């Protein structure tokens, strides 16, 4: 790195940003998983919208009461 | 461009945010980060008032009015055409005033002077926020704030005052009015005294502060001094605005009746409440 | 940070008797006591006060005006000290009824005393104006205070003397009393339509708000540059220093234009004078030329209909 | 005369309001004209006159006759500042800061600026000197509040750089103006009172640190102070707020600097 | 049109770019609010009527 | 040869060229948005 | 700083965290302002709740139609 | 588009990044307010 | 409570911080679902 | 080659590249959120 | 008309161009708002009526 | 020959020529817009 | 009429030209607004009536 304008910050704040970064690695991975799951559910919901399920429509398989 | 003496003061530094990103001038105006923000907000607010003029149907500047949402909307949003433009203009005005105060801080600070001026502007900002934000939120609806019109916010003043009868009987109101009148009196006296000292009888020598003290001690018998008069001016103005904000924050919130009914308590005090004669009884 | 709002340590010594040009010191009294309470804010010295011919005239007339109103208040309470204590703000010395018109034939008890007190007040106020002029003249100063006071007197005269004569009735002057004169104000507004739609009323309010604005601005500026000796203004006019420059540059960088140590006081005096000047004009036009200001505003592009 | 019109809706209300608009325009012009007596004509950043002078022309000059035989000041007039300014422009275009070339406080530029006033003390009404130490004044004594004489003086870095010897008071005005603060160099410096926080045990100076107390411009004569040197002292003490910001032990400043 | 570039020997780029950014954002907000104000082109209300949300 | 900002001819041309590239990119995005809106709902 | 376990990351990611940090300084300040404003409004709303405004209640000052 | 990078030989990164963070947060708060204002897309309902 | 710091002589900070970030995000998403499930405190109704 | 800031060509390219990586990450998160909202409830 | 160019020996280009830009934008906004105010030439409403948007 | 702003004759002519080129470009775009509006809906 | 040019030895060109520009623009706006106010010569409404756009 030739920028040499960020290197002037004190070592304590370097540590600070290091661990802010550790936590955003961890839970950015977790967020990617959760929101990819929602996008998958959304794809299936759209496919369900475009199909004529919504006109001829099945009875309940199980009682639930 | 520059005053004869301005250049030795145009130095870097003394700014809260943004280093020297906006640490430059445009003509005489110092810009800064908060100058950029305040120009944005002021421009947007004036534009939205013009768009209100278009929607309402008048181009008469004295008839343009931007009304707040009606009472049924409560503290929620309203359509732009019937109350939302008022909300956006209010946000723009609040942002512009606050950015103006912070820009003043930056300038006071580049020049090495105290922060009395952004202090005193904050009092006016808080009075405006009392009228527009604190009281209507405490009181349930945006419809209790005033419209943005030259002659239609006077209608708001009149209606709000007469909801409680003669508003003259609000006591914090009386204190604020006395402060305002005293402030105008002090301003006239101060300007006159300094001008008369600097511009004496015509062709004779310029006067001294001793002459000012002598004149005013001859007049009434107690001169306050230059530092005293400037302190008294700042404090009179700030007290007036503070008591205005108080008299309006308590109105319709802890007092709901005629204000002479408030004054009624002194009359009913135990050791004269029953005597016949006089105005009362 | 020290804010310069209150002195943090005080000093005192010999009293200052004041300058001595063209002033008859036989009339100047002796210096009074020093007040430690007043010293935390400004000067602590009281006196000496000048007592001249106009001083005695004004003192006599004002004392008799105040005494006349007080004696009427005592009569109006039935001579009961407790009733006087409890109804001090409700008593009123009310002018003659409309049917007397401008005549001085009103009996003592519906407005003869009002006329007597008004005569005393007239003499007191005009004597005080003359005294302001002469106190300025004795020290070789300008007469700016006299003319600002003349603006205030113009509003006072319109309220109590000129407008009643134009309307042909003493019943339309202001009663002497706290709540009574407040009700006079409210009822004047009610009778003539909104005074809010009187354009000169609006101008008067604009200049009162401008007085509060300008004088907060100026007090704050002078207290902010008092670290460079900014409060010593006559000398900054005489010999410009860095306080004057920093104040000018603050206001120039803030709003694009500034003033001088001298010129801000021209702004101040005119801002304060215009209040009562436009107020007197508005009250004089009120009822004499327009008797329903809201309709006038409708006719002049001010009100929606 | 209620309600007759000369033409249209024009009556005495309208005549009065339009007359006032004209009078207000004239008065605004006059007020600005009076306020164009210091600092004009306008100039480029390189000292040459600008193409701008403004919609408002300069007024005719007027003369103040100074008291005590000091002469006459006539304004507007030719204004130079009779001192060199140690600044170098940052950009070629206009409206940009001029950075100090050497030490900023001490060449006297920026918040540390000063003005070449008359190197004479300002006088009271009777001709004597206006500002004066307590010992030189007859009858004056500290009258209320915490007497600062004899207290140590602490700078902005939480060192004590000297301690208070005397108070300079303003005779007619009856108020303290300077702290004579003496160092263990042995020479004395002047401290504006509005820059010092007098506490119970200690006189705090937020503006300066110990190492900058020695640099304060000293006084020519030891019982009097002239206007020039008052600017000089006040400008340095005040410019200490920005130019001694690094050396300062402020919790909030260190807070923000560590974050920044 | 070819030598319009000489405008940059007249104007300092920094100030011009700050002003231009402020102007462009303000203009975009202007136009979006104007569209939102009219019952048509208020895309939010249009979608609300299309899908019967209110 | 006229100079106020102190930039030279080559600097001016370089800065103006990169500006204009940005300007035409902005314009292209605006045209795409305008066509999308026009197709979605015309105003003429 | 004695930790010496964060210093092993490459300079490019040090730059990365430096500017992530710059942006969270800026808009953490902005978030503090916005949410303090909401808390002020909430305080005034609570004071309005506890007072008997909600029983005796003022008419509209301005027409708005 | 390729050489937009030289914007950073014009602007100091620190100041630009502070301004950009402030701008982005303010814009997000703005839009969440426009959505909150309309009866639909006001999610804070119920 | 004073010497809880010695936990870091037991656990490597990197691993702990990754795990803690994952845990906190998952817990927040969980609670959002709990609020979303009840007819009140469900903001996605509108 | 103006260098008001003081940066060179390589420094400029490095800073701009890391900026743009951050910008596209922000944009990707925004697109995911926008698609989620659009699927949940369209505005067109 | 040939020597109008000497106006630039009277006026500084920077100030004139700033003032001209401000003036032109304000005039354009003026005229657009005037057109939007009238029931005709309010192009938005015109297109709303033409396509039966309401 | 006044020299209020400092420019010479050749500088004045060059600046005025580039100004007028910009002015006529602006005018041409305005005329095209005006003709488009007039054809779309006349005001005379 | 021949020596009217000596007015420029009385008045500074810069101030006069600024004042003249302001005056001319204000007068033009005056007259256009006066024309727009009257039901006739309000060219907008007139074109609306002639082409029957209402
Ligand atoms: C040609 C074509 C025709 C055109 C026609 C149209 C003209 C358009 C003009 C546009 C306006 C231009 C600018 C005007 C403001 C100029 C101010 C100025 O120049 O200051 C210089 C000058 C500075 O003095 P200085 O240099 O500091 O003194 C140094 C000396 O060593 C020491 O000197 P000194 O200590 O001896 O001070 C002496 C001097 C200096 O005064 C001061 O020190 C400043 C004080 C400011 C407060 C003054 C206001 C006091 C109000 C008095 C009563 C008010 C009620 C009047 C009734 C209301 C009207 C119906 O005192 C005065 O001048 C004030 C006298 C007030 C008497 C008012 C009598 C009733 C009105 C009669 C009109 C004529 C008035 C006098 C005119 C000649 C003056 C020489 O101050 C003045 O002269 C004050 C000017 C007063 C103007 C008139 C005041 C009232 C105005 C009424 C407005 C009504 C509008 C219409 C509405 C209703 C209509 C139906
Ligand atoms: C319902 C009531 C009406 C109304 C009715 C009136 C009437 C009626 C009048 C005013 C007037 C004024 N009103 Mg209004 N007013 C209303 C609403 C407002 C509002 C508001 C926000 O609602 C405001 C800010 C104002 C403000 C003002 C002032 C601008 C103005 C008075 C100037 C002044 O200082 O007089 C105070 C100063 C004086 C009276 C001068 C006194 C001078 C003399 C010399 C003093 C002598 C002192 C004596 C000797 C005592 C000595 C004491 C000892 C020495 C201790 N009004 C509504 C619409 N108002 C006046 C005016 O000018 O209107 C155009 C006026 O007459
Ligand atoms: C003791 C307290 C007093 C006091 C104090 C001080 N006051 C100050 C200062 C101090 C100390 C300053 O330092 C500051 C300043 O620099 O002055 C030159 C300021 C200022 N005092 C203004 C007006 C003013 N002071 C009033 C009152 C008092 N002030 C009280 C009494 C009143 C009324 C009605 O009473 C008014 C109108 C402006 C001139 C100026 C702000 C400009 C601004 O913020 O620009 C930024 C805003 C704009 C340029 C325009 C914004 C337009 C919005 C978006 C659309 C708004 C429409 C509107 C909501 C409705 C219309 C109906
Ligand atoms: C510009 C417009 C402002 C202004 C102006 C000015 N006002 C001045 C001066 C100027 C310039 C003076 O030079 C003069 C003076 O000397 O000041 C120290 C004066 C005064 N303004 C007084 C009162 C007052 N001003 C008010 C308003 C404004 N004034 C407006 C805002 C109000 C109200 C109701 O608002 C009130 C009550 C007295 C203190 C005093 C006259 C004493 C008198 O006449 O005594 C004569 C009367 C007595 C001696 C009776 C005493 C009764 C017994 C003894 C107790
Ligand atoms: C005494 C009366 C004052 C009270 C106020 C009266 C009301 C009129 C407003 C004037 C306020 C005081 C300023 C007077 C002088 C100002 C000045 O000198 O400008 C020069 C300065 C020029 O700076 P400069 O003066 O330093 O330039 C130096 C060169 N000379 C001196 C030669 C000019 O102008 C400015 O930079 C700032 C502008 C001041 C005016 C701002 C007022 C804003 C009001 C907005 C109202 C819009 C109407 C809205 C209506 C409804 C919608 C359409
Ligand atoms: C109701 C109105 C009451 C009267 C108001 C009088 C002032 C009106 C506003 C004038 C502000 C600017 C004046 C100086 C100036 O423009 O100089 C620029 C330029 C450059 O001037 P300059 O700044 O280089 O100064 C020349 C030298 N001195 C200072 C000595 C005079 O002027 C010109 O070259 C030609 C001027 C053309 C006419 C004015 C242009 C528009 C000015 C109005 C503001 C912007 C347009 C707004 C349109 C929308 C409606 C508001
Ligand atoms: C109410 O009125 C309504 C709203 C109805 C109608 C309103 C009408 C108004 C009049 C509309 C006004 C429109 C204006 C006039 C449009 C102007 C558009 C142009 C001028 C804006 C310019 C855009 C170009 C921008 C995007 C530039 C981008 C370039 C950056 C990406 C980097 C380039 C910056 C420098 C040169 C790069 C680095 C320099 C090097 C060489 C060191
Ligand atoms: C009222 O009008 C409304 C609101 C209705 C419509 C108006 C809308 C307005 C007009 C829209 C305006 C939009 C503006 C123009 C959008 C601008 C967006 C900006 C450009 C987004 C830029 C984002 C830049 C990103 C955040 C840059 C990030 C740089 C990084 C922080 C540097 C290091 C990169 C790291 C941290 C990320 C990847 C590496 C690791 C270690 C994860
Ligand atoms: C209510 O009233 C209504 C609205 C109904 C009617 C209103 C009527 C009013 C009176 C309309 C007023 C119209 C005004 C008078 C029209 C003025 C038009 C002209 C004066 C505007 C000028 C436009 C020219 C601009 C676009 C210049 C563009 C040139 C730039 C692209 C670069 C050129 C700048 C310099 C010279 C280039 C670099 C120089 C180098 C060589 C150093
Ligand atoms: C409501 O009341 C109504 C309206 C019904 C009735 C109103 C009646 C009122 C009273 C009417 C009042 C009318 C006034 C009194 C008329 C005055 C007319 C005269 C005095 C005006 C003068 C006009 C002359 C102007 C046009 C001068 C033009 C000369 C310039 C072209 C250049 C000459 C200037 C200098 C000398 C040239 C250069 C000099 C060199 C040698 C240095
Ligand atoms: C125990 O305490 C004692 C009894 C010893 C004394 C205490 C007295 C207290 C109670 C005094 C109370 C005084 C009241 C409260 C003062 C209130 C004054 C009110 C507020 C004045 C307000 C407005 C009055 C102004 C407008 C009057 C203006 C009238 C002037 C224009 C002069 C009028 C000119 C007259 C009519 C000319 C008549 C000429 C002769 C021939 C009659
Ligand atoms: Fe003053």
């Amino acid at each position: 790195t030739i920028f040499n304008d960020h290197l002037n910050t004190n070592p304590k704040t370097n540590l600070r940003l290091w661990v802010a970064f550790q936590m955003m690695k961890g839970a950015g991975w977790a967020g990617g998983v959760f929101f990819g799951t929602l996008l998958l559910i959304g794809f299936f919901r759209v496919v369900g919208r475009m199909l004529p399920i919504q006109e001829n429509q099945a009875p309940a398989p199980n009682i639930t009461g | 461009a520059l005053l004869s003496f301005e250049r030795k003061y145009r130095v870097p530094g003394g700014t809260l945010v943004g280093g020297n990103l906006f640490d430059f001038w445009v003509g005489p105006f110092y810009v800064g980060f908060f100058g950029v923000a305040t120009f944005f907000f002021a421009a947007l607010g004036i534009i939205l008032i013009a768009w209100s003029a278009v929607l309402q149907g008048t181009w008469n500047p004295q008839l343009i009015s931007v009304y707040p949402p009606a009472l049924e909307y409560g503290l929620g949003g309203a359509p732009l055409a019937k109350g939302g433009l008022w909300q956006i203009i209010t946000i723009c005005a609040t942002g512009a005033f606050v950015s103006w105060a912070l820009r003043e801080v930056e300038i006071c600070r580049k020049l090495g002077i105290g922060y009395h001026i952004p202090f005193a502007f904050a009092f006016a900002i808080l009075a405006y926020l009392t009228l527009v934000l604190f009281r209507p939120v405490m009181m349930g609806a945006w419809g209790y704030a005033f419209p943005y019109g030259i002659w239609t916010h006077l209608d708001w003043v009149s209606n709000t005052g007469y909801t409680y009868g003669n508003f003259h009987y609000n006591p914090a109101h009386m204190i604020a009015i006395s402060f305002f009148f005293t402030n105008a009196l002090a301003l006239a006296l101060h300007g006159a005294l300094v001008l008369s000292a600097a511009n004496p009888e015509k062709g004779k020598e310029m006067r001294t502060p001793d002459h000012e003290d002598t004149f005013f001690r001859d007049l009434v018998g107690y001169s306050i001094g230059t530092l005293g008069i400037h302190r008294l001016g700042l404090l009179l103005s700030l007290s007036a605005v503070f008591f205005s904000a108080l008299c309006m924050i308590i109105t319709g919130t802890i007092w709901f009746d005629q204000w002479v009914d408030w004054w009624q308590w002194w009359v009913k005090l135990p050791w004269w409440a029953n005597i016949p004669g006089g105005i009362n009884g | 940070e020290y804010q310069n709002i209150f002195s943090q340590v005080q000093v005192r010594g010999p009293a200052d008797l004041g300058m001595t040009e063209d002033v008859n010191l036989a009339n100047r009294s002796g210096v009074g006591p020093f007040s430690t309470l007043l010293g935390w804010f400004g000067n602590a010295q009281l006196g000496p006060i000048y007592l001249g011919s106009l001083g005695v005239l004004s003192l006599f007339s004002g004392l008799m005006w105040f005494f006349t109103i007080g004696i009427w208040f005592w009569y109006q309470a039935g001579w009961n000290p407790a009733v006087f204590l409890r109804d001090l703000f409700f008593f009123s010395l009310e002018p003659p009824a409309p049917e007397y018109g401008l005549s001085f034939a009103a009996p003592l008890k519906e407005g003869g005393l009002w006329l007597i007190a008004s005569f005393f007040m007239f003499v007191a106020v005009w004597s005080w104006w003359g005294r302001t002029y002469l106190r300025a003249q004795a020290l070789g100063m300008g007469k700016h205070t006299a003319w600002a006071f003349l603006s205030a007197i113009w509003l006072w005269m319109v309220l109590g003397f000129i407008r009643p004569i134009l309307m042909g009735s003493w019943s339309e002057a202001v009663p002497y009393g706290i709540f009574s004169h407040l009700d006079w104000t409210n009822n004047f507004s009610l009778v003539h339509g909104n005074l809010f739609y009187n354009p000169f009323h609006g101008l008067s309010i604009a200049f009162l708000y401008g007085s509060a604005l300008l004088f907060a601005m100026h007090g704050a500026t002078i207290l902010a540059v008092s670290r460079f000796g900014g409060e010593r203004e006559l000398e900054q006019i005489a010999d410009r220093g860095t306080a004057a420059e920093r104040a000018a540059l603050f206001w120039r960088w803030t709003m694009g234009f500034n003033a001088t140590m001298e010129g801000i006081h021209r702004w101040a005096i005119w801002m304060a004078v215009l209040v009562t000047l436009t107020g007197g004009i508005g009250i004089l036009l009120s009822g004499t030329v327009v008797d329903n200001w809201y309709v006038w505003g409708q006719n002049h592009g001010m009100a929606p209909l | 005369m209620v309600g007759v019109t000369a033409f249209g809706n024009f009556d005495l209300a309208s005549l009065a309001i339009y007359s006032f608009w004209i009078f207000l325009a004239g008065l605004i012009y006059y007020l600005q004209t009076e306020n164009m007596r210091e600092g004009y004509p306008l100039e480029n950043e390189d000292g040459t006159p600008a193409a701008n002078q403004g919609p408002f022309p300069l007024p005719k000059p007027k003369t103040f006759i100074l008291p005590h035989g000091r002469g006459t000041l006539t304004v507007p007039g030719p204004e130079s500042e009779d001192r060199p300014i140690a600044l170098a422009r940052t950009a070629v275009s206009e409206g940009f800061p001029h950075a100090p070339t050497g030490d900023p406080m001490k060449d006297g530029v920026g918040p540390a600026s000063w003005v070449a006033r008359r190197d004479l003390p300002e006088l009271d009404g009777h001709g004597h000197n206006k500002i004066k130490p307590m010992k030189a004044a007859a009858g004056f004594h500290v009258s209320a509040g915490k007497n600062p004489i004899g207290l140590p003086v602490r700078g902005c870095d939480l060192e004590i750089a000297g301690k208070v010897v005397d108070i300079w008071v303003d005779i007619p005005e009856q108020m303290a103006r300077f702290l004579e603060v003496e160092l263990k160099d042995g020479s004395t410096r002047l401290l504006p009172m509005q820059m010092v926080k007098v506490q119970s045990n200690r006189v705090h100076v937020n503006a300066l640190s110990s190492d900058l107390f020695a640099g304060i411009p000293t006084i020519k004569s030891p019982t009097e102070v002239t206007l020039l040197e008052e600017d000089k002292i006040c400008g340095y003490v005040a410019g200490g707020l920005m130019y001694a910001a690094p050396k300062r032990k402020s919790v909030v400043a260190a807070m923000l600097a560590e974050y920044a | 049109m070819s030598k319009f570039y000489k405008i940059w020997m007249i104007f300092d780029p920094r100030r011009v770019f700050v002003a231009q950014g402020v102007f462009l954002f303000l203009l975009a907000v202007m136009i979006h609010l104007i569209l939102l104000s009219t019952p048509s082109y208020n895309w939010l209300e249009i979608s609300a009527a299309k899908y019967n949300r209110v | 040869d006229l100079g106020y900002t102190g930039l030279t001819d080559e600097q001016a041309q370089e800065l103006h060229s990169v500006y204009m590239s940005g300007l035409w990119l902005f314009s292209a995005v605006a045209i795409v948005a305008h066509l999308a809106v026009y197709i979605w709902r015309p105003w003429f």
